RNA sequence: AACGAGACUCUGGCAUGCUAACUAGUUACGCGACCGGUCGGCGUAACUUCUUAGAGGGACAAGUGGCGU
């Protein structure tokens, strides 16, 4: 199903451009998931993400 | 026994409140210089969530406004400022009416005289200029005044044979005959610049601080070091106090309130109760004003801020 | 107090959207007389999220060449489409907007790597500032395709994908791309 | 970004190092003096070696500073230096020694020693860190 | 619109102006706050102004088409 | 910047002098370089011991 | 230690503060014209906000808070 998050802290912006940050994402269901994951646009700190696959893994691209 | 406590801050202002001047004759208006070009009168409306209002900016000035004065009727004002004018005022509709040019460094204090009619004015120039009410200088003094800038220059108002006094950062209390226009009386006795001076209301006793942190006081009519005051850090200011007969000093980040012919420090008047953003300097103390009841008390601080002090008989 | 176009009260606009809460504008205190503020939004990263999507629909209206000054052209076309909207609707027109803004953006893009004619590319997620930036341009040039040689004009344009948009219809140009840009995103994963 | 050039840390050095008693904490003062102490071609330099000079001296209250060197400081240590205790270090009526210290001593005659306090020598010949 | 932008910058700016001139400085700044609060443009003058054209281009930033070989 | 012709061709010379310092009483600019400050050498403010009043 | 970098020079932005304006004006006063309004229509005075151009100010990472051996 989809699954709503949030930003805890921004990692480093990965990609064969640098057109990816990787960021350190919360869940919203008071989780304690830390997942890491690949977006793709200007992101800070304190965003409201929406994954569609909520169990995908951080890679480099 | 008497305490001093807070009833609130007069918020009106930007920058430093250099210096703050209060009239006898009017109990409702304040008068503070300060650092964002500004002048403030000030309307006491004593209630419990506004001590007081601001009324009339008084702006002519392009620079930070130094030392405000007002005169022995609450309707004319002078101050100066550091582009090197000076600009008589006019309380009533809020403007300039006279405009004092000549210096040629910036413009430190200025003193107004008793009888209205004298006017004197130290500059960064190592200068003392004294002019009309008009704006026509009298005589520029160029009597070996200092070898350096002239801080703080005070008339004394005094019902004897008057004079005139001013300090300068060459650790120097010069005194000058006024109408004379020569030396008295030297004062060798100061570690470091200075800052202010002040004249108490008698007459005699003159105040004087500086870099040392000590308020070495003088006198004028014989010139002996009375009583070695002690403070801590810059003294910003010194003002006299005619009903209670004390020494308000300026510490830095506090107020230091002496007893004179008792030496004791009698309170301390500071507010501090934040931690998150007290690891930097607390701001300090820039002017000290006492009104005709004395009662009150105001300072002029660097939180561009004037908080009110009222003398609890206890 | 404040009617956009002195008409079209905000208090009754409802965000649905966490996701879009804190970069879409006007509820509160970003209610204007008109899109036209003229501000330096530009200036720094993220201060174009403080700027009201009126304004931000209006300057995105004017894209292509013969009309990329012209403010206060696009201007009147979102006055004229705020009409269209209210008569085929019946409610705020602003409501539809945000309703637009929800629906029209993408959540899971794909991010391009390869060689010189080599195509291998990798779902990553979108950023809802990405999603708000890539909404209002699938409404923008959806209006602006639609009516190129047509006898529609471009207010109707606009307005008639607006609602389409909003209803999540397949006939507006916005969400017939959005799912397509899901859809080759899926099938990497 | 904003970095000051040897040209403005070595004006704003020496005249730290020569006039650090008129120098304080406003910017504002501290270009007024420096701009009397001082011949600088004009303003722009100006404000940048009293921008130095107000950052400078707030890093001397916090403590000494590897350049420069002020006599306000350079005294506080030298009395700082100046310092013996009352009854020193080493005055202890109890020295201890072990088994083999007191041999030599023995052959330096210096076994009538009274205060001298022999401790018991360590059980295991275990001193090598493990290797590994 | 630059001049449309002009004159109600004036306006507020004239409205402060007479509210601290010939009434007190507590109207004023009840007046300011809601000025600000709407948009700072009111009151602070805008400072941008039209680049230099260089040579090279047509414009300030823009540069000819160059071509190769 | 000036020429020569000589036997074979021509040559060029050309001479650059940088002027010093010392404000014109006839030689070199008035003021210093951009990047040049001096400092006054500060007389020491002498040592105050005791408060006296020297009434003059 | 020397050069290049930076400083430097011109320009943009701010000033109801200074200097002054019939080859730039605004405000006010009469007159005139058409309905207290409108005048880029006419002449006097208060003065420099607007216009000009000179000196001097103003911003330094200076202030606060985070991170930096």
């Amino acid at each position: 199903p989809i699954k709503l998050a949030r930003v805890t802290k921004v990692l480093g912006r990965t990609g064969s451009q640098g057109q990816c940050t990787q960021v350190r994402v919360e869940f919203m269901d008071d989780t304690s998931r830390s997942i890491i994951r690949n977006v793709k646009g200007p992101v800070r700190e304190g965003d409201v993400l929406t994954l569609l696959e909520s169990e995908r893994e951080a890679r480099r691209l | 026994t008497e305490q001093m406590t807070l009833r609130g801050t007069l918020k009106g202002h930007n920058g430093w409140v250099t210096q703050i001047a209060t009239t006898p004759q009017f109990p409702d208006m304040i008068l503070s210089a300060s650092r964002d070009k500004t002048i403030i009168m000030w309307k006491l409306t004593r209630d419990e969530t506004n001590y007081g209002i601001p009324q009339r900016a008084l702006r002519g000035h392009s620079h930070f406004v130094s030392d405000v004065v007002i005169s022995s009727d609450g309707q004319f004002a002078l101050s100066g400022s550091w582009d090197g004018t000076l600009r008589l005022w006019d309380l009533t509709t809020g403007t300039t009416t006279r405009r004092f040019v000549g210096h040629t460094k910036d413009v430190l204090s200025v003193a107004f005289s008793s009888d209205n009619r004298q006017i004197v004015s130290g500059s960064r120039d190592k200068t003392i200029k004294l002019w009309n009410t008009l704006g026509v200088c009298k005589y520029t003094v160029q009597d070996e005044s200092h070898s350096e800038w002239v801080s703080c220059v005070r008339f004394s108002p005094n019902s004897s044979n008057p004079i005139i006094v001013s300090c300068g950062w060459d650790k120097l209390v010069k005194v000058w005959n006024l109408a004379n226009c020569k030396l008295k009386t030297n004062h060798i006795g100061h570690t470091g610049y200075l800052n202010t001076v002040t004249v108490s209301p008698d007459g005699s006793l003159c105040a004087s601080g500086g870099k040392d942190g000590q308020a070495m006081l003088w006198d004028l009519n014989e010139g002996k070091h009375l009583y070695t005051l002690d403070g801590g850090d810059i003294i910003n200011a010194l003002c006299f106090s005619p009903n209670r007969y004390w020494l308000c000093a300026a510490t830095g980040p506090s107020i230091k309130i002496w007893d004179l012919e008792g030496k004791i420090i009698v309170d301390e008047l500071k507010q501090e109760v934040i931690s998150t953003s007290s690891k930097a300097e607390p701001p300090q103390c820039t002017s000290l004003a006492w009104s005709a009841d004395g009662q009150t008390l105001f300072a002029g601080y660097t939180d561009n801020l004037v908080r009110v002090w009222q003398v609890t008989i206890g | 107090d404040i009617k956009l176009f002195g008409k079209w009260s905000t208090d009754d606009v409802q965000i649905n959207d966490i996701s879009l809460q804190d970069y879409i504008a006007v509820k509160e205190k970003y209610a204007k007389y008109l899109p036209h503020s003229a501000g330096r939004y530009a200036a720094k990263r993220f201060r174009k999220a403080q700027c009201p999507i009126v304004e931000r629909l209006t300057n995105s209206m004017m894209m292509h060449g013969r009309n990329n000054g012209k403010k206060l052209m696009t201007v009147r076309i979102v006055k004229h489409a705020f009409e269209i909207i209210h008569l085929l609707t019946g409610e705020n027109p602003l409501q539809v907007l945000v309703n637009a803004i929800i629906n029209s953006g993408p959540r899971e893009d794909s991010t391009r790597i390869g060689r010189a004619g080599t195509v291998r590319r990798q779902a990553v997620d979108v950023s809802p500032l990405r999603r708000v930036n890539q909404a209002i341009w699938l409404l923008c040039t959806g209006a602006r395709e639609a009516a190129f040689r047509n006898i529609k004009t471009i207010a109707e344009c606009l307005a008639d994908e607006l609602i389409n948009a909003a209803k999540g219809s397949s006939n507006s140009y916005a969400i017939k791309k959005k799912d397509e840009l899901e859809r080759v995103a899926k099938s990497n994963r | 970004g904003r970095v000051r050039t040897k040209t403005v840390k070595k004006a704003a050095r020496v005249i730290i190092e020569k006039y650090y008693t008129r120098l304080g904490n406003d910017f504002h003062t501290n270009k007024r003096v420096c701009e009397e102490i001082a011949i600088i071609p004009s303003k722009k330099l100006r404000n940048k070696i009293a921008g130095y000079v107000t950052h400078l001296m707030k890093r001397i209250q916090r403590g000494p500073v590897r350049g420069i060197s002020i006599k306000l400081q350079e005294e506080e240590r030298e009395r700082r230096d100046n310092y013996v205790p009352e009854v020193s270090a080493l005055d202890q009526e109890i020295i201890e020694v072990d088994p083999d210290t007191k041999e030599m001593l023995k052959l330096l005659d210096f076994g009538s020693l009274s205060n001298l306090q022999v401790t018991q020598p360590t059980v295991g010949m275990n001193f090598k860190t493990p290797r590994g | 619109v630059a001049q449309i932008y002009a004159i109600r910058q004036s306006i507020s700016k004239a409205l402060v102006a007479y509210y601290q001139k010939y009434v007190d400085e507590a109207s004023k700044k009840e007046i300011k706050d809601i000025l600000i609060q709407y948009d700072r443009t009111l009151l602070v003058a805008d400072p941008r102004r039209c680049e230099s054209k260089k040579f090279g281009g047509p414009g300030a930033r823009a540069r000819y088409q160059k071509s190769y070989r | 910047v000036r020429h020569v012709l000589l036997r074979q061709g021509v040559l060029g010379i050309k001479v650059k002098i940088m002027l010093p310092w010392d404000p014109t009483g006839k030689i070199g600019p008035k003021k210093p370089l951009p990047d040049h400050v001096s400092i006054v050498e500060p007389k020491d403010e002498i040592l105050p011991t005791t408060p006296i009043s020297e009434q003059k």
